[PDB]
RNA sequence: GGACCUGGCGGUGCUUCAAUCCCUCUAGAGGAGCCUGUUCUGUAAUCGAUAAACCCCGAUCAACCUCACCACCUCUUGCUCAGCCUAUAUACCGCCAUCUUCAGCAAACCUGAUGAAGGCUACAAAGUAAGCGCAAGUACCCACGUAAAGACGUUAGGUCAAGGUGUAGCCCAUGAGGUGGCAAGAAAUGGGCUACAUUUUCUACCCCAGAAAAACGAUAGCCCUUAUGAAACUUAAGGGUCGAAGGUGGAUUUAGCAGUAAACUGAGAGUAGAGUGCUUAGUUGAACAGGGCCCUGAAGCGCGUACA
């Protein structure tokens, strides 16, 4: 029953929202572990964009 | 001749002639089960065979062979005719459709709850509303757009394709139930803030509204809002009104909207609400989970928000659309 | 295209039984005979009368048990006896079943001048062998 | 499920005991073959297909393994490669890869089993490319100096690809001879060839030249003995029946060749078999088909 | 009006192809006679079948019957709780044909920023697919071949005269019964049989011979008799008679890849009888099998048309 919209929010966000809605009968196995130890960045989908203007890659060379 | 008679199933097959060269490309009759009301052991002679069409015993006594009187058999025949005609009349009579957006349109018609899921999953709480039906070269099929919603924020939409309309509906709803969003709702009756979005070439401008304001939106938006669980909102659709684009953009905006709690946490401040009905009383709707900022936050003297010309015109009263605010049925 | 004794494919919602699902060419390979007598054997006689009896009995039973027979009727002719085996639904009352059984037994026996027995096997529903 | 299979096992054991009691056979020593015989007798069925007939076997043989669910009660699949979808196939591939690694570190008789054979072995549904991959890996395993410990495993996938010498009987007078038989078209022939003889060949009690007034049939009779260069060294009595003249000649020739096998060396027998003397002819008349004049002669195509 | 997606079409060429498109091997049809079906004429006087996919077809078969036709006569609740072989196969069931000498048809599921739409890469990149069909399995003598099978659709294909049936109409007649009858040939054509011969004719025999040889060649015609049957010019069979056309055949063209073609001989279905028709058994039993694509059709490479 989990929402299959991977481009909307994260797995945690969608599962939490559905549980709050009550559509999800019970929290999946990993939800508690994710909540306790979330990753440094929420796994939200994001389409890569190609730099066009004067913006440059901030990766500095090593010397 | 007895040996020439055929079974009722074959007779009805031949009579209906569903399969045929004409029926191949569309270049009516009803299968009336003549054995429905018949009772075994009943004949025009009205013979009461013990143990078959009458009770075997009587007051503890075995019944014997008897024949109904002429008048009794006539009454039985009349009653059978009455039952047959009542059944035929009840079959003929029809219950009017739960009309949709229009008499001859599929828009808005409710398809009922989605089919139950295999692994003990049920969806009786989800209402399903059609939004669009189209025809679509075959050596023609039907495409459908439907939406489903639990009425408590969890709503989704899907497309279906099938040679048969009913199959298309089934596919569309069974697929929608797997594509649910969760539209956060303010006080469980309206969106959190005004939303202005453009999807493809369809502009959607949705405005929060106080309770009782009702849904003043494009009828498709009304259907979607009812499914989601939004009771009060205003919505203006501009540009191309392609139904699929409208639905997709509406869901995109509603899902992307931002909650008061999220805003409070982001900006590290109390979110305070002011109501005309409550005068100067400040209502702390949401507060940040983290420490609250001691910084009074910038007092932006003049905002840079991109105002809507139509909104400004309406506010200033220059708007005089005869169609705006026309009284309409409860939505 | 062969239209003979075959169930045409459909959307998959058409349940069908063993006999209806097997076509004639498979006869004597996957499905046996619904009537077992010695008339057609080599050097025997009365094939026509056996056929007439089979047709009459089948029509008789079909008309006697409307919407009750869940499978075709198997006829066996041992010696001079006759055995009609049927698969019937558990929809008609047992008393009616027994009365019809006895009546048909006696009437057919008197009609054809030979003992007859009817053997009913009851099922909750017609045995689906596949869906077409 | 496993509990269902266990219940079927118990039921089959009880039915086996019932059958043993019914046939009076000791249930303890009652075997599967005995069960087979008894069931065949007790349920006489005349179906041509061995599958369409009744059966009462062990549930193991009866039921299809149906891949055994693959996940226990907990729901954890048993096979580590389960999620591939071809767990047994990929397990075999992994094993062959490991054997190839081990062999790499250390350093007209048969063929490969067909793809259907391999599919049955793995109780799995493969593809042509899967079979090609497996067979090529196996071939590499051959070429990699596969020792006994590896050749034993390989032979699990290999498939392997002589005329019977009849006994030399003796007459009442003690003269040795060999009897044989052969059939051609509709003819049958029984030939007795004597170890020693002056080339006399009596057919149906008749001299061969008289009985076969055609030099072609005479040549057919002479062919085997000429081939083995034993003309005039054997006396032959041939009883033939049925069919036309050429069929009779062929049947007698086959019978004589088979009978002479017993008297000619094994290399001679092999040479005859290679030539075709000792190979029964499968060419038989093909039945006329309805709607066409001959076995292949389609009626004159109307227009 | 703009930008896109799909289906259709060529009188579209290159490359692959096919008892298999043309040649290649064999045997034949068309040329003569006869059997037989069909069309036109005729008839007071038969329905359907109708390019492949009609044309010894429904018919495993017509002297009456069959029979549904014509002529005449007769009957009226009629064998049938009547009937109708009268229309409607362009309503159907039932049974089939054609591709099919195919292999695809497919429900139900799962990318295009959820548009029409799409779903391929094996050193694999979003497809899985139940089921149906081929296949597999089965009969015959193998594991071969032939049978059998052969899905979805194609031609409003046929069949209302197997029977059932929607629909249409008749009921003193479009229903029912009895007696008699054509079933023919200007002319064409389909299929089959018999020949034109010397590898033949003929006997014996069933393959070691003697005659015939311009005679070969009608199962046709005529007469007679026999079998069937109530009835024989009607059918079949036997004898005599007659010895005709013809001398390997035009447009052209059919079939076959091996126990096959070809030739020959038996048996069975059906009837009282009735085929050169059909079905089936067996015997002797080969030749080519390699080239190409103008012609047919099937593909890929693709090209260019264009409307839905
Ligand atoms: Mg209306």
């Amino acid at each position: 029953a989990g929402s299959r919209l991977e481009t909307v929010g994260s797995i945690f966000s969608r599962t939490r929202d559905l549980v709050r809605a009550g559509v999800l009968k019970e929290k999946p196995l990993w939800f508690d572990v994710y909540d306790a130890f979330p990753p440094l960045r929420e796994p939200v989908f994001q389409r890569p964009r190609v730099r066009y203007g004067k913006a440059k890659a901030p990766i500095q060379d090593i010397w | 001749s007895f040996f020439t008679k055929l079974t009722a199933d074959e007779l009805w097959k031949g009579a209906l002639a569903e399969t045929g060269a004409g029926a191949k490309k569309g270049r009516k009759k009803k299968r009336k089960d003549l054995n429905r009301g018949q009772i075994i052991g009943e004949g025009r002679y009205g013979f009461l065979w013990p143990g078959l069409n009458v009770p075997l015993m009587k007051n503890g006594a075995v019944q014997t062979i008897a024949q109904r009187s002429k008048e009794e058999q006539e009454k039985v025949e009349a009653d059978m005719i009455q039952q047959r005609e009542e059944w035929d009349r009840k079959k003929k009579m029809k219950v009017k459709r739960e009309r949709g957006w229009s008499g001859n349109s599929w828009g808005g018609i409710s398809l009922g709850p989605p089919d139950p899921g295999p692994c003990g999953e049920t969806y009786e709480d989800f209402d399903t509303r059609i939004l669009e039906v189209r025809n679509v070269m075959t050596a023609k099929s039907i495409r459908v757009l439907v939406a489903v919603g639990n009425g408590k924020g969890a709503a989704g939409f899907s497309i279906g394709k099938a040679t048969d309309r009913m199959d298309a509906f089934r596919k569309a709803k069974n697929r929608a139930v797997h594509h649910l969003h969760y539209i956060e709702r303010y006080e469980d009756h309206t969106i959190f803030h005004d939303i202005s979005l453009r999807f493809k070439r369809t502009h959607i401008k949705m405005k929060k509204q106080p309770k009782g304001y009702g849904l003043r939106c494009h009828r498709a938006i009304i259907t979607i809002c009812r499914l989601i669980g939004i009771k009060d909102m205003y919505a203006k659709v501009s540009g191309s009104i392609n139904m699929l684009s409208l639905t997709q953009g509406l869901f995109r905006g509603l899902s992307r909207q931002e909650t008061h709690q999220q805003l409070a946490d982001k900006k590290g401040l109390h979110v305070v609400e002011i109501r005309e009905e409550c005068g100067p009383l400040p209502i702390v709707v949401a507060s940040p989970r983290g420490p609250l900022r001691k910084d009074p936050e910038p007092e932006d003297e003049v905002p840079d928000v991109k105002l809507d010309w139509e909104d400004v015109k309406t506010a200033q009263g220059m708007k005089r659309s005869v169609w705006s605010n026309l009284k309409r049925a409860a939505t | 295209k062969n239209r003979a004794a075959r169930v045409r494919v459909s959307k998959g919602d058409k349940p069908v039984t063993y006999e209806e699902a097997h076509a004639p060419h498979y006869i004597a390979h996957r499905k046996g005979w619904l009537s077992l007598h010695t008339g057609n054997l080599d050097g025997e006689d009365h094939a026509a009368e056996r056929t007439v009896e089979d047709v009459f009995l089948r029509k008789f039973m079909w008309g006697t048990f409307p919407g009750c027979l869940a499978d075709q009727l198997v006829l066996k002719r041992r010696g001079n006896q006759l055995e009609i085996c049927a698969v019937v639904l558990r929809q008609l009352s047992p008393h009616k079943y027994y009365f019809l059984v006895g009546y048909s037994e006696t009437l057919l026996s008197y009609f054809y001048k030979c003992p007859v027995r009817l053997h009913l096997q009851t099922v909750p529903s017609k045995v689906v062998y596949k869906y077409l | 499920t496993e509990d269902f299979i266990k219940k079927q096992i118990e039921e089959f054991n009880i039915g086996k005991r019932h059958l043993a009691n019914m046939m009076g056979e000791d249930p303890e020593t009652f075997t599967q073959e005995d069960i087979d015989r008894a069931i065949a007798y007790l349920f006489p069925s005349g179906l041509f297909e061995k599958r369409a007939r009744p059966v009462m076997k062990h549930p193991e043989q009866i039921f299809p393994r149906q891949r055994a669910i693959q996940w226990g009660e907990d729901g954890r699949p048993f096979h580590y490669l389960f999620y591939t979808g071809k767990q047994s196939y990929y397990s075999l591939m992994h094993d062959v890869y490991g054997m190839l690694l081990n062999l790499e570190k250390h350093q007209i008789g048969s063929r490969w089993l067909i793809k259907e054979e391999l599919e049955e072995m793995l109780v799995e549904k493969l593809s042509d490319l899967d079979y090609m991959q497996f067979i090529r890996l196996l071939e590499k395993l051959l070429t990699s100096q596969c020792g006994a410990a590896e050749e034993e495993f390989v032979q699990r996938f290999r498939r392997s690809v002589k005329q019977l010498i009849e006994p030399v009987q003796y007459d009442e007078q003690g003269m040795a001879f060999s009897k044989s038989e052969g059939k051609r078209k509709t003819a049958k022939a029984e030939a007795i060839v004597y170890k020693h003889g002056s080339g006399r060949i009596k057919v149906n009690g008749i001299d061969y030249q008289l009985y076969f007034p055609i030099t072609q049939d005479r040549e057919q009779l002479m062919f085997p003995f000429h081939f083995v260069d034993r003309l005039g060294k054997h006396d032959v009595t041939c009883t033939v029946s049925g069919g036309g003249r050429s069929a009779q000649a062929g049947a007698i020739r086959l019978a004589m060749a088979k009978a002479l096998c017993s008297f000619v060396t094994e290399d001679e027998v092999e040479w005859m078999r290679q030539a075709g003397l000792l190979t029964t002819d499968p060419r038989v008349r093909e039945r006329k088909k309805p709607g066409q004049e001959g076995a292949r002669r389609k009626f004159t195509w109307k227009k």
